[PDB]
């Protein structure tokens, strides 16, 4: 674990808390290893809970997002030149563990190159569980700590799925207290439903397109829409124009 | 103050050999591919993905776990209404009807407490809450951790 | 008309266009007179159309709003200390006529004090028509000009109502070309309907309250809601909290 | 840059005797009441007010007048959806389906052209469009005046 400690990152201001990062092997046979980043809470906040943070995609990295442009301790300067402190980092209040998942995302990797074409909720959940078990073994001072799993987007899937293994697992070292999901997939149908209504109520699609979507997509999955569904969304996309779908009232990056 | 180009920066920063080093990343220089924020392949080669999480929710809710769901209200990708309808499908009972929550003197967003779940909206935030509403996102996290309802007044 | 000319307003930067303001008597018997403010387009833009601008309320002044914190040439400094130029004023492109209406609003007035308790769409429309006719007589260089009526809010009522008199009037001096309505009352029922959906889609009311509103108000008028309707909205108001209902994502004035 | 207290200022400014003078307002000093932005009395003593304007619309539409309706999309008082449903009740035919309109390189909002009416939304504007989205509100006015559809690209 001590080997995982980070001294100072390039262009990183001096701080009052520690950080670690490194790989954990989740599938020996396959050669699947996951990269993590642990940013701890300062001493005055200790002993703080342990919070596992997961970004979605699927295929998106928790370090990239969560850690770097969201709740992580720092923000990257332009041209990836340096770091600035995130005044509102969540590590002000908890021990935050960022997990690049699944294998192949961010810095995580697979020895078995086909891994990359067979990813899924099950394996992802399973490998994460593994990661956890091993991680704790390497950070035994974390055993028994209050533990929470949190994430956003596709992680609406990852969080509870993992939460479930864990809970069922009957792993006594992991004190799972709950989970938190931000803007996440919860139920395909309902989500599809609320999605369209929201768009229409935001003047982002036409009446017809609103209707086309409700008719094409309500029986699909968000991740695996039917071809009707995509045809529909292709239109919606044309209607939405050059706006940032993830933040309606803010500008798009011009670079 | 807000910067939509953040991913540009990260991608730069993570590709640096000094940062990888300090991170203990790509120790052997073996990863013969550039670091990216997402993997399009995985992204496009996705397999199993149940339609609903509701059942896990029911489970864990029964198991007595703490469950919070939140939503940045100006996101269009996985929007608020989507979440509203989904949670509503759980049919839980209300312990505290929809009320405005505050950060100092402002409305940070809204919240509703059910029997077994807390739902919270973050007024004015896009998909990445801690990016668009950093101050309020932090408040959210603290109350969740304390298992305490978002604050009125 | 020349008597209506304004030289310079207090604390008002120097400009390249003229302005006028004064009263027009719309009901001799009653002693009802309307105050107006005409801000003209600069020479290079002439001869520009004539645009009548109306604010809503009902009971709100076009000068207060339209002219002063919206499309008018200037903006008032804090403490009503002065003026600044509105870089995007509509008088950059048209001759803009701001009308305080009805009598009793802003600077407009009534000799008959009960006027103030009997206001309505009909009279308002009628007095405006009168105002117009007379106004043109005083600004004869405006006869035949392309003319448009525009407004917002309750003016969703005023604009077309007036537009209609005018059209029907068969007044040959008024070249009415059309009207434009911004965030305005168009149809009570539909508006009520879209209103609630919008709120719910903006996370401003609860599910129950959303339902309560749809049940209490759909048969009412916006201006004269039933007591069910208000009871409902009283709740909604409680749910909305201390936000600016007219601009969801912006701050409220703290003074 | 935005200032929610503008009405405070106006009320100050209009109550000044020098401004009233320059305005030719309250010539005789007779108006023995303070100037206000609205009259609560009128506001609260309102009489006749038809439920629908639709018919006038149908009329004028037939009469061949130019008709534009607009909506600031972050207003909650008389919101976008309200307008959408109302105009939709006119049952007009579409000449140009909902499309994004631009101001330089940004989406200023959206627009749909019907046979006899043009509907335009202003992205990010509250109730007082020319106050929250001044640059875009001006564009709107110009196209209306030219009787030209809001611009793409
Ligand atoms: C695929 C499935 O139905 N359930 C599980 C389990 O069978 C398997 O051992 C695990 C390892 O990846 O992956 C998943
Ligand atoms: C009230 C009504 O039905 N229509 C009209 C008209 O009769 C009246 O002359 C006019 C003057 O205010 O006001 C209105």
């Amino acid at each position: 674990h001590a080997a995982d400690r980070i001294a100072r990152l390039p262009g990183q201001p001096a701080v009052d808390f520690d950080m670690y990062s490194g790989y954990i092997t989740v599938d020996e046979g396959a050669g699947r290893s996951l990269f993590y980043l642990l940013q701890e809470a300062p001493e005055d906040a200790q002993p703080a809970p342990l919070v596992l943070w997961l970004n979605g995609g699927p295929g998106c990295s928790s370090v990239a997002y969560g850690a770097s442009e969201e709740l992580g301790a720092f923000r990257v300067k332009p041209r990836g030149a340096g770091l600035v402190l995130n005044e509102y980092r969540w590590n002000k209040v908890a021990n935050v563990l960022f997990l690049d998942s699944p294998a192949g995302v961010g810095f995580s990797y697979t020895n078995t190159s086909s891994d990359i074409y067979t990813s899924g909720d099950n394996r992802t959940a399973h490998d994460s569980y593994a990661f956890l078990a091993k991680w704790f073994e390497r950070f035994p001072h974390y055993k028994y700590r209050d533990f929470y799993i949190a994430g956003e987007s596709y992680a609406g899937h990852y969080v509870p799925e993992l939460s479930q293994l864990v809970h069922r697992s009957k792993n006594p070292v992991i004190n799972l207290k709950g989970f938190m999901v931000g803007n996440g997939l919860i139920d395909d149908y309902h989500d599809y439903v609320g999605t369209f209504e929201f768009w229409w109520n935001h003047g982002i699609v036409s009446d017809d397109t609103y209707r086309r979507l409700k008719e094409a997509c309500l029986h699909d999955s968000f991740i695996h829409p039917s071809p009707a569904c995509d045809a529909a969304t292709d239109v919606a996309t044309a209607e939405q124009g050059n706006i940032d779908m993830y933040s309606l009232y803010t500008p798009v990056c011009n670079i | 103050s807000y910067d939509p180009c953040t991913e540009r920066y990260s991608t730069a920063y993570y590709n640096r050999r000094d940062v990888q080093m300090a991170l203990h990343a790509n120790v052997t220089g073996a990863m013969n591919y550039t670091w990216a924020t997402c993997s399009d392949t995985i992204n496009t080669h996705w397999h199993d993905a149940p339609r609903s999480m509701l059942p896990i929710y029911r489970e864990l809710i029964a198991a007595g776990l703490r469950i919070w769901v939140f939503s940045g209200d100006t996101d269009a990708v996985v929007p608020l209404t989507a979440t509203r309808y989904s949670i509503g499908a759980l049919g839980l009972p209300t312990t505290t009807s929809w009320y405005p929550w505050y950060d100092d003197q402002e409305v940070g967003g809204w919240s509703q407490v059910y029997k077994g779940l807390t739902l919270v909206s973050v007024r004015g935030a896009g998909h990445e809450v801690p990016l668009h509403r950093p101050r309020q996102a932090l408040v959210l996290f603290q109350y969740f951790l304390q298992g305490k309802p978002m604050p009125g007044q």
